[PDB]
C-alpha cells in the first residue's frame, strides 16, 4: 500500500497540466439572483434529512411518471420489483447508468446522514460516530454497489484501502491492539470528494439527456 | 497432563512435506530452495539425506534428480556427507530386502554419488568380498 | 398464572436502542477456524528452533515446517441488504407444451409442474 | 531447458481455468480455489493436470543474452492460496534418455 | 444486526394493577407531554382505579379509563378535550400500544386504549403515548379473554385494583383532590 | 533491486509476479 | 430390478395401511422419472401403474395432476418397454382420472398418440 | 451542532449548502492531531468498543422528521481535547470553534476568512499539538534517490527502487563492447547505480531526469 | 459419477447444461460462501436459500432441486411429526393440549420475523428453565412458572463459511424474542433449527422437565424417517447424478454410530481394568496375588486416537478399598486430561463401559457441565488391546503413572473413511478377544507380512485387508457356535 500511494503521488506530479483555460460560469449566483430560490440557515443535519428526502421524491416520481408501478424504491435507495415481470414489463423497466449511479450516489449521502442522524438522536457516541463514518470511507465498495455502473470507481475503492492500511498501520502501534475504534476520516472523504468533483458534470449532462428525453420525446429524424 | 505422543507424526509428515515438494518442483534447484526455505530443527538432516534416498529408491526407473538433489545438500553443509557414509553402510548391509528393481535403483544411486565424488571412495571398505560373507543380493 | 412485573425503573430494551447491533448467526469469536490458525501459529512460533518435547498439543499443532484454506468470519456489523428474488427461470414453451426447441441447451428450468408463486400468495392473502 | 514454454505453460494454464470462471460468472479468486479445478474427476472435481505451478528461473536479462548465467531468481508461477504444493505432469513422465537406456538393457538381457 | 427498533425511547413509567395481573406502561413524555403529563397525573390521583375495562373489540382494542363505566365519561386535568399530539416514529402497527381514546378530533379526554393488533388505519387519529413492557404484554392480552354481550361490553369486566407510578418524568406534578 | 527480472508489468502473465533469490545459490 | 419388485409387492404395501412407506414409493417413484435407462424406466413406469392401481385415481400421492404433465413428454420415447408402460398408465388415466387433466392437454396426447401407431 | 447557510428551491424541490470550507492549514492540523491523540487513548482505554451498524435505520423507515426528532434534544459532547491553561494559554479560547477568530479583525483579514496572521507563542503551541501527525525531519537527504526526479528518471528507464513504485515500460542487434571476455567485474552494479548517475550507466536515455542533491 | 431421432439446429448445437449445472452444484458451497463481500444477497423465489453473487447456473440447479414447493412441505412434514410426538407423551410431560397454529403459508421462508407452530397448554404448571441449548446438560428448572408453551421451527441452507447450527438456534432466539414485531403466545418456548444442506440440528430456549430428553430422542429420529427430507436428499442426488456402489446400507442402522462420529466429537473410555492382579503360588503352596498397573483407556474413533492412562501400583498403597476409589480416580483422571488438551479437542458426550462410573464421572466433570456422559449400549473390547505386546509391554514396564497417546488407525485413513476404519478395528478387537490365537495366526497372512516400528498393525492391501476381515467375522462365528450350541449357517 506504501508503494502504491507513492505511485499515485508520482503520476500526480507528472500530469500537471497548467490551468491552461478559463471561464467561470456562476451557478448559485444566478440561482440566487431569481425569484425561485430563498436564503436561510439550517443545521448541517437538517439540510442532509432534507436532501435525502428530494432525492427519494425525484426518483420516485421518475418511477411512476414511467407509469412502472410494479418497481418500487425503498428508504435506503435500492430498487425492487415487487412481483415477477412480463418480457414486456423487463423490457420497459430497465434502467440506465445514469439513474442507478444517481441512487448510488444518494445512497452514500443518506449512509453518512444517518450516522449523524444517530448521533444527534442520542444513539452513539462521538468516538463511535467518528469510527463509522470512518468504516463508511473505507468501504464504498461493500455498501453502495456504485461499481457496477461505473468500473472505474474501483480506482477510488483501492485508494481508500490503501489509505485505510497506512493509517491502521501507524494507528495500531503499541497498547492500542487491533480492535475497531480508529475513526481518522479525513483520508477517505478527501478521496469522495475528488470523486464527485469530477463525476459532478457528468451526471448533470446524463441527467439532463434523460430527463430531456423524458419530456420532448425521442428524436430519431436526423440521427 | 503433558500427554507423551509416541505416534511418530511428525516424522510422517515431514517425510510427506517433503515428497510433495519433491513431486511439485520441477529441477533440483528449485527443489532445493523450496527446501531451504522451509525451516525445520537440526535434528531432521539426518532425515533430509536418508527420506531424499529412499524417495529415489522407490521410483520405477533413474533419473538424475535425486541424486543431484542430495548432492547440493552434502555439497552445502558436511553433515549430509556424513550421513551419507553411514547411509552406503546401512544400506548395504541391510540390501538383502529390497526387490530387484529397487535395489538396482540404490546401486545406480550410489553410482552417480561416488563418481561426482559426493562420497569419499572410502566407503568401499564396506564390501569384504568373500564368497561366504556376502548374499547373493 | 399471571406473570409478575418487576416493579423497575429503567426501561426495557436495549440501551442505544440496536444502535451498535452486533451480528451473529456465525461461530463466537473466540473459536472461529480464523483464531485457531492464530493459536496454531503462536505455538509454531514458540516451537520455531526448539527440538520436538513429544509433547502433544493438538491435531492443528504439530510441528508444522513449510511456513488460507477456512472459513471466513463476516462483518458483525454490515447487514447484508436482501432482495428476493421473483423470476423463475423456467422454459415457458416446455411448461407449456411439453417440447423445447433447444432441448438440452435450454438455459431454463425444464419443468411442468404449475403452481402458485411467492407473491400470489402474499397478494390473495392480503386481499382475503 | 526453454524458459519460453514454462512462460505459455504458466499463462495458457491460467487462461483456460479464467475461462471457466468467465463460464460461471464471476472472477472472485475464493469462488474458485484451486481443488474445484484440481480435484480428479472420481470426485467430482474437473481433473486439470498442471505444469502452470512451478517457479521459473531468472537471471540477468544482460550476461544471459551472452553466456548462460545460470540461476539467481525465481519467479513465480500460479498463485496457491497458501503454499498446498501441487504436482507437476513433468515428475511422473519419465526422460528420454532414461528410456533408451533402459531399453537397449531390457532387449539384451530379454534375448 | 437484522432487527429494528422503530420508536423513540421512553422516559418515566406507570404500572397498573388489574383482575388480570399487572401492567407495565412506559410513557413517550416528550412526543405526547400533554397526554403523559395528564395520564401520569389522573394516575398520582388514584383516579383511575376501581375503574372497569368497559369495551372490547375481538383483535382490533380494548378501551378503559372512564370512572363511571358507561363508556362515554371521563374527564381530563384541563377542563376541556385537549388536542392531538402526533408524531411519526409512533403509529398502529403492533399489540401493546396504550393511546388515548377519544371521538372525534381535539376531545382526547381521560379514556385510553390498549391495541392487540396492528391497526393501520388509526394513525393520525389518535395519541399513543406509551406501551406495554416485555413480560406483561400477555397479562394485558388476557384482559380481551371475554365472552361479549353486544356493544361489545363484557360480561364479567376486568377493572383496575390499583395503580403505581415506578418513574415520574415531570417534577412539576401536583395532584388535584 | 529491480535487477533485470521479473514482468516489466505483472500484467499478462497469469501470476503476481513475486521474484526472490536463489536460496540455494551457493 | 428393484422397480420390479415394487410393481409385485404393490397390493401387500397398501392393503396393510402403508401410509409413510406408500407415499414414501408414490412420490420417490415420480422423482426417478427422469431416469435416462429404457429399461430402468420402462420398470419405473410398470411401478407407477402397479400403485396407481391398489391406491385409486383420486389419492395417489403425486396427484394425477402433476402425474400427467410429467409423462406426456415421455410418450416420445421411441424404446418399447417405455412405450408399453408408458401407454398402459395414460389409458389407466384417461380412462379414469381424465378430468384432473386439460382439454389442451387431451388434444397435446392426441396429436403424440399418433405416431405410437408406428 | 453546525450551522450552514441554504439556498433552497421555492417549493422545496432542492436545496444547495451554499459555501466552501475555509480553514486556517496550521490550525486545521493542530486540530486533527489532537483528535489522533484523544481516539489512541480512547482505543486505549475503553474495554469493549462496539461499531455501530450500517445502515443505521431500516429499509422501510422514513426518513427521520428534524422537528419532531432532532429539533429540542442535546448534543452529546464531542471529541475535544482538554488543554492545559498553563502551556495553551495563546489557544484555550478559540481552539475548537467552527471558525477560530472568524471575528477578531487583528488576527484574520475579515469575514470571509482569507488571509490569516498569527504570533509565534500561537504557532508554537499549534506545533506542539500536532505534532503527532508531523514529520521528524529537518532536511532533504532522507528523500535521496526516493525524491520525484528519482522516480521520474526509475519511470523513464523502467527500473523499480527497493521501496518504490514500478509503472509500465515508457516505450516497451549484435555489440561489441559487450564482450564479457572484455569486463572487469569486481561489485555487481545496481539499479542505484544507475538512476544516480543515468548518463553514465545508461543506453538510450530518454527523458530522463538528473538527479543529484548534497544538501 | 453416473458411469434415432430427428433434431433440431439448436439440438445439433449449443452446449449440454446439465453436467455445467451438476459441476455447480457439487461444488455450490464454495461457489456460494457466505463471506467473500459484495454485501448484497438475494432470497431465492419460495426457499430460504440466500445466493451471495449472481451466478445463474448455481441459480438453475437450486431452483431445480426445491420445486414445487418442497421448503414448505419440509416445514409442515416435521411441524406434523412433531404434532404427533407430543400427542404421544401427552400424560408423562403432564401436558394437557397440544394445538398447532394455523401456519401463515409463507412461515417457512420469511427470515425476519416468526410466528409460533406448536401451542403446548400444561395442565398445571411448567417451571419452566432459562434458555440453554440442546445438547446442553445441566439445567435448572427454577427460573419461570408457566402455562403455554411455543415451538417454532426454522430451515436454513448453510454454507462453507457460515454452517454453524447452534449459533444460528441461539441467535434467532433471542432475535425473534426481543424483537417488538414478534407475535408469540407466551414468553416461554423453544427454536429447533435444522441445516437442509449439512443435515445438522439444533435448538435453544426454555426447557420444562422432560422436554429436553423428548425432543432430543424425536429430533434425532425425524432426521433419519421424514419423508420430505427423504424426497430432498433424492432430489439433490439425482441432480449430482450420485450413484452408490455398496449394497445392503452397511451396519448403519438407528444404532449410534453412523451418526457418532459425526462432527460431534465424542469419547469412549475403558476404565475396567485399572485394578489388575497375577499369581503365584509359594512354598506354602499358598497361591498369592500380586498387583500390577492398570490403565484408563480413552479412544476417539474418527480419528483413532488413543489416549492411555497407564495408573501406576503406587495408589494401591494403603486406600482402604479399591475399587470405588478406582472408580473417583479414574474421573478425575479424565477431568485433568479433557483440561489439558485445547478447546477444539474436548469431547461433547463421553460413553463409558462401565455405567457405574457415570456416578463419579458426573461428580468430577462439573468442571465442564455440557459434558454428556452416557452408558455405552456397545460394549467395545477395548482391553483386548492388553494383549498386544506394545501396549502391554509399555505399561507393565511403567515406572510412573503417565499417559500416552497412541494411533489405532495407523495409514488407514488415507483411504477409507472413519467409519470404514472403526469398523475393520472392531473386528480386529473382537477376535483378538475372542481367541487371540487363530487371530495372531489370520493376522499374519504371509511369511513376509511385516509391521512397521511406528505402527500397531501389519501393512496389507486393500485386497487382504478384504480377506482377513472375512475370515476375522468366520472365526468370531464359529465360537458362538461352539459355546451356544448353534448352527451358524442358520442365522
Ligand atoms: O473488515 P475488513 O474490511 O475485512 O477489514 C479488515 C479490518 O479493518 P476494518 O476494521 O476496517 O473492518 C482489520 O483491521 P482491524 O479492524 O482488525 O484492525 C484487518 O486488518 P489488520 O488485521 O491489519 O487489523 C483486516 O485484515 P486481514 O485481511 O488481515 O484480516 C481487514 O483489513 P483489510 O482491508 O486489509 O483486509
Ligand atoms: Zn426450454
Amino acid at each position: 500500500s506504501y508503494q502504491k500511494l507513492l505511485k499515485y503521488y508520482v503520476l500526480n506530479a507528472l500530469k500537471h497540466r497548467p490551468p491552461k483555460a478559463q471561464k467561470k460560469r456562476y451557478l448559485f449566483r444566478s440561482f440566487k439572483a431569481t425569484k425561485f430560490f430563498q436564503s436561510t440557515k439550517l443545521d448541517w443535519v437538517e439540510v442532509g434529512l432534507q436532501v435525502c428526502r428530494q432525492g427519494y421524491n425525484m426518483l420516485n416520481l421518475l418511477i411512476h411518471r414511467k407509469n412502472l408501478n410494479y418497481l418500487h424504491l425503498d428508504y435506503n435507495f435500492n430498487l425492487k420489483p415487487v412481483k415477477t415481470l412480463t418480457t414486456k414489463e423487463r423490457k420497459k423497466s430497465r434502467f440506465g447508468n445514469a439513474f442507478h449511479l444517481c441512487r448510488e450516489v444518494l445512497r452514500l449521502t443518506k449512509l453518512v446522514v444517518d450516522s449523524h442522524v444517530q448521533y444527534r438522536l442520542g444513539n452513539v457516541d462521538a468516538f463511535q460516530l467518528a469510527d463509522g463514518l470512518q468504516y463508511i470511507f473505507a468501504h464504498v465498495g461493500q455498501l453502495t454497489g456504485m461499481y457496477r455502473y461505473k468500473y472505474k470507481l474501483m480506482r477510488q475503492i483501492r485508494m481508500c484501502k490503501d489509505l485505510k492500511h497506512l493509517i491502521y498501520y501507524r494507528f495500531n502501534t503499541g497498547p492500542v491492539g487491533k480492535g475497531p475504534g480508529c475513526g481518522f476520516w479525513a483520508a477517505g472523504w478527501r478521496v469522495w470528494l475528488f470523486f464527485m468533483r469530477g463525476i459532478t458534470p457528468l451526471l448533470e449532462r446524463w441527467l439532463g439527456n434523460l430527463l430531456a428525453r423524458q419530456f420532448e420525446g425521442r428524436h430519431s429524424k436526423g440521427v | 497432563v503433558t500427554i507423551h505422543d509416541k505416534t511418530e507424526i511428525n516424522l510422517v509428515s515431514f517425510r510427506r512435506t517433503i515428497y510433495l515438494a519433491i513431486q511439485s518442483s520441477l529441477d533440483f534447484e528449485e527443489c532445493a530452495h523450496k527446501l531451504l526455505k522451509m525451516e525445520f530443527p537440526e535434528s531432521q538432516t539426518k532425515e533430509l539425506c536418508n527420506m531424499i534416498l529412499d524417495c529415489c529408491a522407490q521410483q520405477r526407473t533413474y533419473e538424475k534428480f535425486f541424486g543431484l538433489l542430495a548432492g547440493r545438500f552434502c555439497m552445502l553443509k558436511k553433515e549430509y556427507m556424513e550421513s551419507f557414509e553411514g547411509i552406503f553402510k546401512e544400506q548395504y548391509d541391510t540390501i538383502h530386502r529390497l526387490e530387484t528393481n529397487k535395489l538396482r535403483n540404490v546401486a545406480k544411486m550410489f553410482a552417480h554419488l561416488l563418481y561426482t565424488d559426493s562420497l569419499p571412495w572410502s566407503v568401499l571398505e564396506c564390501i569384504k568380498l568373500s564368497e561366504e560373507t556376502t548374499t547373493s543380493s | 398464572v399471571v406473570y409478575k412485573s418487576t416493579r423497575s425503573a429503567k426501561p426495557v430494551g436495549p440501551e442505544d436502542m440496536g444502535a451498535t447491533a452486533v451480528y451473529e448467526l456465525d461461530t463466537e469469536k473466540e473459536r472461529d477456524a480464523q483464531a485457531i490458525f492464530e493459536r496454531s501459529q503462536k505455538i509454531q512460533e514458540e516451537l520455531r528452533g526448539k527440538e520436538d518435547d513429544k509433547i502433544y498439543r493438538g491435531i492443528n499443532n504439530y510441528q508444522k515446517y513449510m511456513k488460507r484454506k477456512g472459513p471466513i468470519r463476516a462483518p458483525e456489523h454490515l447487514r447484508a441488504t436482501v432482495r428476493w428474488d421473483y423470476q423463475p427461470d423456467i422454459c415457458k414453451d416446455y411448461k407449456e407444451t411439453g417440447f423445447c426447441g433447444f432441448g438440452d441447451s435450454c438455459k431454463f428450468l425444464h419443468d411442468r409442474s404449475d403452481y402458485k408463486h411467492g407473491w400470489q400468495i402474499e397478494r390473495e392473502l392480503d386481499e382475503g | 531447458n526453454t524458459q519460453e514454454l514454462l512462460d505459455l505453460l504458466v499463462k495458457c494454464e491460467n487462461k483456460i481455468q479464467t475461462r471457466i470462471k468467465i463460464g460461471l460468472n464471476s472472477k472472485m479468486p475464493s469462488r474458485f480455489p484451486p481443488v474445484v479445478f484440481y480435484t480428479p474427476k472420481e470426485l467430482g472435481g474437473l481433473g486439470m493436470l498442471s505444469m502452470g505451478h512451478v517457479l521459473i528461473p531468472q537471471s540477468d536479462l544482460r550476461w544471459s543474452k551472452q553466456t548462460d548465467v545460470g540461476i539467481t531468481h525465481f519467479r513465480s508461477g500460479m498463485s496457491h492460496e497458501e503454499d498446498q504444493l501441487i504436482p507437476n505432469l513433468y515428475r511422473y513422465i519419465q526422460p528420454w534418455e532414461s528410456e533408451f537406456i533402459d531399453s537397449q538393457r531390457v532387449w539384451a538381457e530379454y534375448a | 444486526s437484522n432487527i429494528y427498533i422503530q420508536e423513540p425511547p421512553t422516559n418515566g413509567k406507570v404500572l397498573l394493577k388489574t383482575t388480570a395481573g399487572d401492567i407495565d406502561i412506559e410513557l413517550w413524555s416528550k412526543e405526547a407531554p400533554k397526554a403523559c403529563r395528564n395520564f401520569i397525573q389522573l394516575c398520582l390521583e388514584a383516579y383511575y382505579d376501581n375503574t372497569i375495562f368497559h369495551r372490547v373489540v375481538p383483535g382490533f382494542i380494548v378501551q378503559g379509563g372512564d370512572p363511571t363505566g358507561t363508556g362515554s365519561g371521563g374527564e381530563s386535568i384541563y377542563g376541556a378535550p385537549f388536542k392531538d399530539e402526533f408524531h411519526s416514529r409512533l403509529r398502529f402497527n403492533r399489540r401493546g400500544l396504550v393511546a388515548m381514546a377519544n371521538a372525534g378530533s381535539h376531545d382526547n379526554g381521560s379514556q385510553f386504549f390498549f391495541t392487540l393488533g396492528r391497526a393501520d388505519e388509526l394513525n393520525n387519529k389518535h395519541t399513543i403515548f406509551g406501551k406495554v413492557t416485555g413480560d406483561t404484554v400477555y397479562n394485558m392480552l388476557r384482559l380481551s379473554e371475554v365472552d361479549i354481550d353486544d356493544d361489545e361490553r363484557p360480561h364479567n369486566p376486568h377493572k383496575i385494583k390499583s395503580c403505581e407510578v415506578l418513574f415520574n418524568p415531570f417534577d412539576d406534578i401536583i395532584p388535584r383532590e | 533491486m529491480y535487477n533485470g527480472i521479473g514482468l516489466p508489468t505483472p500484467r499478462g502473465s497469469g501470476t503476481n509476479g513475486y521474484v526472490q533469490r536463489n536460496l540455494s545459490l551457493v | 430390478q428393484a422397480a420390479d419388485l415394487i410393481s409385485r409387492t404393490a397390493v401387500v404395501m397398501k392393503t396393510c395401511q402403508e401410509e409413510k412407506l406408500m407415499g414414501h414409493l408414490g412420490v420417490v417413484l415420480y422423482e426417478y422419472l427422469g431416469e435416462e435407462y429404457p429399461e430402468v424406466l420402462g420398470s419405473i413406469l410398470g411401478a407407477l401403474k402397479a400403485i396407481v392401481n391398489v391406491i385409486g385415481m383420486h389419492k395417489m400421492t403425486p396427484p394425477i395432476k402433476d402425474l400427467l404433465p410429467r409423462l406426456t413428454p415421455i410418450l416420445k420415447n421411441r424404446h418399447e418397454k417405455v412405450q408399453e408402460n408408458c401407454i398402459d398408465l395414460v389409458g389407466r388415466i384417461a380412462d379414469r382420472g381424465a378430468e384432473y387433466v386439460s382439454a389442451r392437454e387431451w388434444m397435446r396426447i392426441c396429436f403424440e398418440l399418433l405416431e405410437l401407431l408406428k | 451542532i453546525r450551522d450552514v447557510p441554504v439556498l433552497y428551491h421555492i417549493t422545496g424541490a432542492i436545496s444547495f449548502v451554499n459555501e466552501i470550507p475555509w480553514v486556517i492549514e496550521p490550525v486545521y492540523i493542530s486540530q486533527w492531531g489532537s483528535m489522533w491523540i484523544m481516539m489512541r487513548r480512547e482505543k486505549r482505554d475503553r474495554r469493549h468498543f462496539k461499531r455501530m451498524r450500517f445502515p443505521p435505520f431500516d429499509d422501510e423507515e422514513p426518513p427521520l422528521d428534524y422537528a419532531d426528532n432532532i429539533l429540542d434534544v442535546e448534543p452529546l459532547e464531542a471529541i475535544q481535547l482538554e488543554l492545559d491553561p498553563e502551556e495553551d494559554a495563546p489557544v484555550l479560547d478559540w481552539f475548537y470553534d467552527h471558525q477560530p477568530l472568524r471575528d477578531s479583525r487583528k488576527y484574520v483579514n475579515g469575514s470571509t476568512y482569507q488571509r490569516w496572521q498569527f504570533t509565534l507563542p500561537m504557532m508554537s503551541t499549534l506545533y506542539r499539538l500536532a505534532n503527532q501527525l508531523l514529520t521528524d525531519l529537518v532536511d532533504d537527504n532522507y528523500f535521496y534517490l526516493f525524491d520525484l526526479k528519482a522516480f521520474f528518471t526509475s519511470k523513464a528507464l523502467n527500473m523499480a527502487i527497493p521501496g518504490g513504485p514500478k509503472f509500465e515500460p515508457l516505450v516497451r542487434d549484435w555489440n561489441e563492447f559487450n564482450d564479457i571476455n572484455k569486463i572487469i567485474i569486481r561489485q555487481p552494479i545496481r539499479t542505484e547505480y544507475k538512476i544516480a548517475f543515468p548518463y553514465l550507466y545508461n543506453n538510450l536515455p530518454h527523458h530522463v531526469h538528473l538527479t543529484w542533491y548534497h544538501t | 459419477w453416473e458411469k434415432w431421432k430427428k433434431l433440431t439446429n439448436a439440438q445439433r448445437s449449443g452446449l449440454n447444461q446439465i453436467p455445467n449445472r451438476r459441476f455447480t452444484l457439487w461444488w455450490s458451497p464454495t461457489i456460494n460462501r457466505a463471506n467473500v463481500y459484495v454485501g448484497f444477497q438475494v432470497q431465492l423465489d419460495l426457499t430460504g436459500i440466500f445466493m451471495h453473487g449472481k451466478i445463474p447456473t448455481l441459480k438453475i440447479s437450486l431452483i431445480q432441486i426445491f420445486r414445487a414447493h418442497l421448503w414448505q412441505k419440509i416445514h409442515e412434514s416435521i411441524v406434523m411429526d412433531l404434532c404427533q410426538v407430543f400427542d404421544q407423551e401427552l400424560d408423562a410431560l403432564e401436558i394437557e393440549t397440544v394445538q398447532k397454529e394455523t401456519i401463515h403459508p409463507r412461515k417457512s421462508y420469511k427470515m425476519n420475523s416468526s410466528c409460533a407452530d406448536i401451542l403446548l397448554f400444561a395442565s398445571y404448571k411448567w417451571n419452566v428453565s432459562r434458555p440453554s441449548l440442546l445438547a446442553d446438560s445441566k439445567d435448572v428448572m427454577d427460573s419461570t412458572t408457566t402455562q403455554k408453551y411455543w415451538i417454532d421451527i426454522q430451515l436454513r441452507w448453510g454454507d462453507y463459511d457460515s454452517h454453524d447450527i447452534e449459533r444460528y438456534a441461539r441467535a434467532k432466539f433471542l432475535d425473534y424474542t426481543t424483537d417488538n414485531m414478534s407475535i408469540y403466545p407466551s414468553p416461554t418456548g423453544v427454536l429447533i433449527a435444522i441445516d437442509l444442506a449439512y443435515n445438522l440440528h439444533s435448538a435453544y430456549g426454555n426447557w420444562f422437565p422432560g422436554s429436553k430428553p423428548l425432543i432430543q430422542q424425536a429430533m434425532a429420529k425425524i432426521m433419519k424417517a421424514n419423508p420430505a427430507l427423504y424426497v430432498l436428499r433424492e432430489r439433490i442426488r439425482k441432480g449430482l447424478q450420485l450413484y452408490s456402489s455398496e449394497p445392503t446400507e452397511p451396519y448403519l442402522s438407528s444404532q449410534n454410530y453412523g451418526e457418532l462420529f459425526s462432527n460431534q466429537i465424542i469419547w469412549f473410555v475403558d476404565d475396567t481394568n485399572v485394578y489388575r492382579v497375577t499369581i503365584h503360588k509359594t512354598f506354602e503352596g499358598n497361591l498369592t496375588t500380586k498387583p500390577i498397573n492398570g490403565a484408563i483407556f480413552i479412544f476417539n474413533p474418527r480419528t483413532g486416537q488413543l489416549f492411555l492412562k497407564i495408573i501406576h501400583t503406587s495408589v494401591w498403597a494403603g486406600q482402604k478399598r479399591l475399587g470405588q476409589l478406582a472408580k473417583w480416580k479414574t474421573a478425575e483422571e479424565v477431568a485433568a486430561l479433557i483440561r489439558s488438551l485445547p478447546v477444539e479437542e474436548q469431547p461433547k458426550q463421553i460413553i463409558v463401559t462401565r455405567k457405574g462410573m457415570l456416578d463419579p464421572l458426573e461428580v468430577h466433570l462439573l468442571d465442564f457441565p455440557n459434558i454428556v456422559i452416557k452408558g455405552s449400549e456397545l460394549q467395545l473390547p477395548f482391553q483386548a488391546c492388553l494383549k498386544v505386546e506394545k501396549f502391554g509391554d509399555l505399561i507393565l514396564k511403567a515406572t510412573e503413572p503417565q499417559m500416552v497417546l497412541f494411533n489405532l488407525y495407523d495409514d488407514w485413513l488415507k483411504t477409507i473413511s472413519s467409519y470404514t476404519a472403526f469398523s475393520r478395528l472392531i473386528l480386529i478387537l473382537r477376535a483378538l478377544h475372542v481367541n487371540n490365537d487363530r487371530a495372531k495366526v489370520i493376522l499374519k497372512p504371509d511369511k513376509t507380512t511385516i509391521t512397521e516400528p511406528h505402527h500397531i498393525w501389519p501393512t496389507l492391501t486393500d485386497e487382504e485387508w478384504i480377506k482377513v476381515e472375512v475370515q476375522l467375522k468366520d472365526l468370531i462365528l464359529a465360537d458362538y457356535g461352539k459355546k451356544n450350541n448353534v448352527n451358524v449357517a442358520s442365522l
